[PDB]
């Protein structure tokens, strides 16, 4: 069977601000089958309570999804999303960089 | 002035874990309106556009009937599809389909589609004449030859032409503060040194809808695609969408760069510059 | 609104 790896980005919904409330968005994308597991992080940590999107797809039928957290970005706290796939022999961790 | 409806039909075997889950889901353009999850604790919660649930319950008890039976119809063809296959009843499986309806600004037809893939493949597909059939495979022509025989051509002619074309006029006029509003993006440079000799350029687009969008690097005027490196359009959670285009240029040689950015919602196309 | 799916494939 063939199967696709899944892109991911990493990113906020408005430009980063520290001390402002904003949302924090990992956006896995290109991928076949659909299950997939992402987790967003805090300085390593898993966040609760993480919402998602419908399962849909792109015309070239890889599935999408966004998973989001409100969150207030600060100088010190360090995010990152964690995803795994049957692709991945190991969970790929993707860095939230602000010029990104 | 163009707008499509479509929907995004998943059917997911599991063996062990339950009937195959089946989803669809509804958009206008990049709007999703619908959705329907075999999954769903609560049908209350199912959630659609404000301008769905104007319909009314008429609409909803309708529609949650044609999801029931499509199904129950997906359910089977996946078992189907097993067999053409010679697969065994322990592997995870996947049935997606495509359906719906471009039209113009004059809300006239251009195209209709309907089409198919299993397990990531394309597998059947209605021609743009809504009348015939590509198959993929042998497996697929037996797909072809059940639907010939019953005629399913003529009954998605039929809501490809008549029932998509005028649902999706509905639609847009009762959401049409979103659905035919194009919000421009927000556009930046920026510039991120790289070494003593070489910095990134980074053009960014922000806050746009729909996502189509072009964006790209000029070097003294000349297309620079195979040195951008360029994101996928990526959505924001507000409706709107985010796209970068970069390109690494040595020190000093900035002011040869220009992004070029297009997009529905801009009285014209935008010309721009790192700005130090 | 929804497209019915009634035959098998």
């Amino acid at each position: 069977m063939g199967q696709r790896t899944p892109k991911i980005q990493v990113y906020s919904r408005h430009p980063a601000e520290n001390g402002k409330s904003n949302f924090l968005n990992c956006y896995v994308s290109g991928f076949h089958p659909s299950d997939i597991e992402v987790d967003l992080l805090k300085n390593g940590e898993r966040i609760e309570k993480v919402e998602h999107s419908d399962l849909s797809f792109s015309k070239d039928w890889s599935f999408y999804l966004l998973y989001y957290t409100e969150f207030t970005p600060t100088e010190k706290d360090e995010y990152a999303c964690r995803v795994n796939h049957v692709t991945l022999s190991q969970p790929k961790i993707v860095k939230w960089d602000r010029d990104m | 002035g163009s707008h499509s409806m479509r929907y995004f039909d998943t059917a997911m075997s599991r063996p062990g874990r339950g009937e195959p889950r089946f989803i669809s889901v509804g958009y206008v353009d990049d709007t999703q309106f619908v959705r329907f999850d075999s999954d769903a604790a609560s049908p209350r919660e199912e959630p659609r556009a404000p301008w769905i649930e104007q319909e009314g319950p008429e609409y909803w008890d309708r529609n949650t009937q044609i999801f029931k039976t499509n199904t129950q119809t997906d359910r089977e063809s996946l078992r189907n599809l097993r067999g053409y296959y010679n697969q065994s009843e322990a592997g995870s499986h996947t049935l997606q389909s495509m359906y719906g309806c471009d039209v113009g600004p004059d809300g006239r037809l251009l195209r209709g589609h309907n089409q198919y893939a299993y397990d990531g493949k394309d597998y059947i597909a209605l021609n743009e004449d809504l009348r015939s059939w590509t198959a993929a495979d042998t497996a697929a022509q037996i797909t072809q030859r059940k639907w010939e025989a019953a005629r399913v051509a003529e009954q998605d002619r039929a809501y490809l032409e008549g029932t998509c074309v005028e649902w999706l006029r509905r639609y847009l006029e009762n959401g049409k503060d979103t659905l035919e509003r194009a919000d421009p993006p927000k556009t930046h440079v920026t510039h991120h040194p790289i070494s003593d000799h070489e910095a990134t350029l980074r053009c960014w687009a922000l806050g746009f809808y729909p996502a189509e969008i072009t964006l790209t690097w000029q070097r003294d005027g000349e297309d620079q695609t195979q040195d951008t490196e360029l994101v996928e359009t990526r959505p924001a959670g507000d409706r709107t969408f985010q796209k970068w285009a970069a390109v690494v240029v040595p020190s000093g040689e900035e002011q040869r760069y220009t992004c070029h950015v297009q997009h529905e919602g801009l009285p014209k196309p935008l010309t721009l510059r790192w700005e130090p | 609104e929804l497209k019915r799916k009634m035959i098998y494939m």
